[PDB]
């Protein structure tokens, strides 16, 4: 595991900031 | 320093306070370090600044605009919330771009890291030159360049070392004649750059020579640091193709979002004044559908693949050359260093024997081991055998040692022995080694004393008062020596003479025989030269030297020394002494490598040292031509080709797999003939000769142990000078492309699914399948999750078995254009399908099976014709979660579709690319949230059916795969 391991780092922060997106329109209510 | 061209070396050295023999020491290096900075351009200064570039598009701010009046007239009158929604999803989609963006732009310029500027520096702390980074040279310290090399600061010239010193100054001054210098003051402080004849300007290069300087500005103060400051700072082929087909795409969907403010024209009415609804719900589709600025995954994909091309030892210098890569259709490589491993052993040789009158026999010899090592046997007829009982092999043993500036060296951490001077005088070196022909005592000396022990007790029978060195018009160098401390018998002077057979043979009037000499005949030349070619032909595919001894050299001073011209005439008169046999075996790669290229309609031109037949049968062993093929007209030497017609030279490069011998013009040629005939080449090179033609070659292919002036000509580096590195390079360079292909066949058919779906509403009549905040979440889940997914995908399978790809060819081919239109047709249908079908054959209240949802425009007060229901449930929130989800879902399948660009999911199953399959689960597991969770929904729609739902929205998406793999297979099996 090397350069395979740069996809898992790229894709949870893709996902925390989609998800970060969701929780703001969740709290904003 | 400001002006260190006007004073002497003395000032010079005298103002920094630094010794010319130590250099700089260390508390020095240190303060200068600190006052004077590093020997560099300043480097320009982000995570907040760069996500407003987004908010500036003028069809983004419409969007806000839209949901600001929008918002307005509630507050003084789902829609409350709208505006601030938008925005947070809008800075989401643009973290999620604009992140990638610059991770690629860093992994790209951390290529540079590979290969990092050097320079050399004496300093107090080592005798010994030391190679440092160009960056931290300072101000005063001792610099030696020497031809090949990047001058690395502005240097005053101490001393030249060399006759004289040749500089390439062109960068900075637009003369391309190199220039002499000299070492004294030039008086005028005003003077121009031409003028400083003293001078070494940063940038620049060594033709020819060495020298020794001292450090007087760097990084900001040169001369070309200046220039770089008020300097101020053109697209490749397929950026211009994919950039005009940018502005196709683009027009169409921005007449498409205008034309549907148009359709619904009087629906401006129900609840001037409607048109700010259906304005908000054209510009969202401009903003989802349209790509405006480069997509990231793009600029990911070329990241990824220069970072696994320098894994495999190719280093990109200019990206345009990726392109041109997966282009190239032609290789020509150097043998040496490139296609064989350079490792040097003599495993053959021989001394003449017995001559009477046509009758000529030969003592041949071969020797074991193959490293450096002073280790094996001296073999006849498969019989050890000690060398000094033949008189001749004595003599050939002294020739070999004395024409020889290299030596060997233990090193003891490795536990080898190691290679000093050039590959091929090592192998003398060795062999002197073995052959041991005084017979001193050798078996206790340690392996550091052991490595020249024969080779010197040869060193000191005799002083060497000087070398005719090699060159090209007689491919033979010589020493001259005379007797040490005199012997017996006071033997005159002599002349030991190596190099190619045939120039050398000539020049001999003379044979040894054991130590006796005889006139060289015919008949001997004949059976020298036979055995010459029999080694050069066989399984071995051996490099024979020949070498001779002038028994009776010219006087001293009759002899001039710095005219490489006179050399051949001195060297005549010879007595042939005997042949040396050298191996230097094939990359172990080098056979499969060449048969890839086969695979790929690559041709393979070597360029060799070799003579003519040795070239041939060289290739006939790596596979360049086959064992049987005819050759005569595919095989050239250099003189051959000087000798053709211009029209026939050409001709000859058309089908050219191999040439000899040389001129150093002749790369050049061969590249401008190649180019007639619309030839993509890479061609490589590694000294100040090979930059013309490295410079002419689409790519330029530099090798890493070579010199920087090849480098700074070239597209890329070999880290390894292999052979196989290169077809490697365009095996990436292939696999680069297919992603980027990958990637836009997504990108286009699930934008164009986009701007279909909604057209389709707004066309017929129907209620809207997606509304705005919905489209802008699918638009950023999948740009988001599965499409950066697609950026770590595996090369495609067979892309070394195609041909290679024109330069004039199209980015997107009409057929392909059809894959994304037929796609993008049947997920906008498929969407607007999946609403429709709740209405029409589904249980939960439905429309009518004929055709009535059309017109749900008129029902509240048009209650009593051709209704019977309720009018609020085209408003309901099922119609557009069918929609939604069915959008996801064949967004994710679509995903799946672009795993390759022809294979079918049977031979490329889904788990081919694992993260893909990731970002799916994070995708669904993010859907089932906004479902689920119970604020969200309320500010989106409600959820669908545990079972039976999802079940139409399976069996209306899966049919994008079964849809794909047709057009795939009309494809494959249309090839
Ligand atoms: O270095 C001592 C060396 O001397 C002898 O070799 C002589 C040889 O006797 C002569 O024929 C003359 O030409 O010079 C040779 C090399 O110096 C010993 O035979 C030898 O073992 C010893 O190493
Ligand atoms: O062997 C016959 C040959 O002997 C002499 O040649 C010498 C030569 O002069 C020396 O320089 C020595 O290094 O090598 C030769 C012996 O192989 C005679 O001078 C010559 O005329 C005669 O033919
Ligand atoms: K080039």
């Amino acid at each position: 595991p090397q350069q395979a391991r740069q996809a898992l780092q790229c894709l949870f922060i893709n996902f925390c900031a989609i998800l970060i997106c969701l929780l703001l329109i969740c709290i904003i209510g | 320093m400001e002006a260190a061209h006007s004073k002497s070396t003395e000032e010079c050295l005298a103002y920094f306070g630094v010794s010319e023999t130590t250099g700089l020491t260390p508390d020095q290096v240190k303060r200068h370090l600190e006052k004077y900075g590093h020997n560099e351009l300043p480097a320009e200064e982000s995570l907040w600044e760069l996500v407003i570039e987004q908010f500036e598009d003028l069809l983004v701010r419409i969007l806000l605009l839209a949901a600001c009046i929008s918002f307005v007239l509630a507050w003084f009158e789902t829609a409350f919330v709208e505006p601030f929604v938008i925005l947070l999803i809008l800075i989401a989609n643009a973290i999620v771009g604009v992140w990638q963006e610059r991770n690629a732009e860093n992994a790209i310029e951390a290529l540079k890291e590979y290969e990092p500027e050097m320079g050399k520096v004496y300093r107090a702390d080592r005798k010994s030159v030391q190679r440092i980074k160009a960056r931290d040279i300072v101000p005063g310290d001792i610099v030696e360049v020497a031809v090949g090399d990047k001058v690395p600061a502005d240097i005053r010239i101490l001393s030249i070392k060399s006759t004289t010193l040749r500089v390439d100054q062109s960068i900075l001054t637009g003369e391309s004649v190199s220039v002499i210098k000299h070492t004294e003051p030039v008086p005028d402080p005003r003077a121009v750059n031409q003028d400083k004849k003293n001078m070494l300007f940063s940038g620049t290069n060594i033709a020819a020579g060495k020298a020794l300087g001292i450090v007087a500005t760097t990084g900001v103060s040169t001369e070309i640091g200046k220039i770089r400051d008020q300097m101020a700072a053109d697209k490749t082929p397929l950026q211009q193709k994919l950039d005009e087909f940018g502005e196709q795409l683009s027009k169409v969907i921005s007449l498409i979002c205008v034309a549907v403010w148009l359709i619904n024209i009087g629906h401006f009415n129900d609840p001037i004044r409607g048109a700010i609804y259906y304005f908000k719900i054209a510009v969202a589709l401009a903003v989802a559908a349209i790509p405006e600025g480069l997509p990231a995954v793009i600029t990911t994909c070329l990241a990824l693949g220069t970072r696994r091309m320098a894994k495999k030892n190719a280093i990109v210098r200019s990206l345009p050359s990726v392109e041109t890569l997966g282009c190239t259709s032609v290789i020509c490589s150097d043998k040496t260093g490139t296609l064989t491993t350079n490792q040097m052993s003599v495993c053959k040789m021989f001394i003449i024997d017995k001559v009477d009158g046509d009758f000529c026999s030969l003592n041949e010899f071969s020797i074991t081991g193959s490293t450096y090592a002073p280790e094996g046997e001296v073999l006849k007829n498969d019989k050890p055998i000690r060398s000094g009982q033949f008189d001749g092999l004595v003599e050939l043993a002294t020739i070999c040692a004395l024409c020889n500036d290299s030596s060997l060296d233990f090193n003891e951490t490795k536990g080898v022995y190691e290679k000093v001077g050039e590959a091929t005088e090592t192998a003398l070196t060795t062999l002197v080694e073995k052959m041991n022909v005084f017979n001193t005592e050798v078996r206790n000396l340690s392996k550091v004393e052991r490595a020249n022990a024969c080779n010197s007790v040869i060193r000191q029978l005799m002083k060497k008062e000087f070398t005719l060195e090699f060159s090209r018009d007689r491919k033979s160098m010589s020493v001259y020596c005379s007797p040490a401390k005199s012997s017996r018998a006071a033997v005159g002077n002599k002349m030991f003479v190596k190099g190619a057979p045939e120039g050398v043979i000539d020049r001999c009037n003379y044979v040894r025989v054991g130590t006796t000499r005889v006139p060289m005949t015919g008949p001997v030349k004949e059976k020298i030269l036979s055995v010459i070619k029999e080694w050069g032909t066989g399984r071995d595919t051996l490099r024979c030297l020949a070498l001779a001894t002038r028994d009776t050299p010219p006087k001293r001073e009759e002899m001039v020394l710095d005219d490489s011209s006179r050399f051949m005439e001195y060297e005549t008169d010879l007595t042939f002494v005997g042949v040396v046999g050298m191996l230097d075996p094939p990359r172990k790669e080098v056979m499969g490598s060449i048969q890839l290229c086969r695979d790929a309609g690559i041709r393979v031109i070597m360029i060799t040292g070799d003579n003519k037949g040795t070239a041939i049968a060289i290739c006939r062993r790596i596979g360049i031509f086959g064992e049987n093929e005819e050759v005569a007209d595919r095989a050239y030497t250099g003189r051959e080709f000087d000798d053709l017609p211009l029209a026939e030279q050409r001709e000859a490069c058309r089908r050219a797999c191999c040439f000899a011998r040389v001129e150093p013009s002749h790369k050049s040629k061969i590249v401008e003939y190649l180019q007639s005939y619309d030839e993509i080449t890479a061609m490589t090179g590694d000294g100040v000769n090979d930059a013309p033609a490295l410079k002419k070659a689409e790519i330029g292919i530099a090798m890493g142990s070579g010199t920087a002036v090849a480098k700074t000509a070239s597209e890329m580096v070999l880290a390894d000078d292999n052979f196989s590195t290169i077809v490697a390079a365009v095996e990436e360079g292939r696999a680069i492309y297919n992603n980027m292909k990958q990637f836009i066949r997504y990108l286009i058919s699930s934008n164009v699914g986009e701007v279909v779906c909604i057209f389709l509403t707004a066309a017929l009549g129907l209620p809207e399948a997606l509304i705005p905040v919905q489209l802008l979440w699918v638009n950023l889940v999948t740009d988001g999750l599965p499409a950066t997914a697609l950026g770590f995908n595996p090369p495609d399978l067979d892309i070394m078995d195609r041909p290679p790809r024109s330069p004039k060819e199209p980015l997107i081919s009409g057929w392909l254009f059809f894959r994304y239109m037929a796609i993008g047709g049947y997920v906008g249908a498929a969407t607007v399908g999946a609403a429709a079908w709740w209405f029409m054959y589904a249980e939960d209240g439905p429309g009518v099976t004929y055709h009535q949802l059309t017109h749900f425009m008129q029902c509240t007060e048009d209650h009593p014709h051709f209704e019977g229901l309720d009018c609020e449930i085209f408003e309901a929130p099922e119609p557009m979660t069918m929609a939604l989800s069915v959008l996801v879902t064949i967004e994710m399948c679509n995903a799946l579709n672009s795993l390759s660009e022809n294979q079918s999911l049977m031979r490329m199953p889904p788990w081919v690319n694992i993260w893909l399959l990731g970002s799916i689960c994070l995708s669904m597991s993010l859907h089932f949230l906004i479902l689920y969770v119970d604020p969200l929904p309320m500010i989106f729609k409600l959820k669908a059916l545990d079972l039976t739902q999802w079940l139409m929205v399976l069996k209306i998406s899966l049919p994008v795969i079964g849809l794909d793999e047709i057009l795939k297979f009309i494809a494959r099996n249309y090839l």
